[PDB]
């Protein structure tokens, strides 16, 4: 029972890292995009 | 979503001290 | 056989993220430099 | 690899919903 | 014994990437702030 | 800390080995 709570919280520890990811990729897309455009 | 990085640090902690004492114990 | 489960598809998950973070830093690295040699 | 944004969020989404199936049930 | 081994090396692997995300926040927000004051 | 993008690397790739064996043992 502890190894389930400890996979339960792990994937959501997993969903956080995913959505820091993906603010991560869209700021230095974004970024990309402005030096281009400069 | 109302996410910020404040509160996401907050979570990630929270969540790693849980594991921490699931796996101790 | 259900938690075995959960953490071979954690660990993907865990890949990929590897993957995307490893990606950001080296396109982060290239604008910085980018700066710099402006 | 051949690795897109888009196949990484149609992969992530695929591993999050069986890891929910498998620890629901 | 296995799984247990398992979770517990996947936490270290957690704990990089949770490392390296907030790296690249702090980068990413420097040349965020280095282009709106340029 | 004193951790470098070098390290984080040899690290990651350290505990996914340990993952694969324990996973297929």
């Amino acid at each position: 029972n502890n190894l389930l709570r400890a996979i339960e919280a792990q994937q959501h520890l997993l969903q956080l890292t995913v959505w820091g990811i993906k603010q991560l990729q869209a700021r230095i897309l974004a970024v990309e995009r402005y030096l281009k455009d400069q | 979503n109302n996410m910020t990085w404040m509160e996401w640090d907050r979570e990630i902690n929270n969540y790693t001290s849980l594991i921490h004492s699931l796996i101790e114990e």
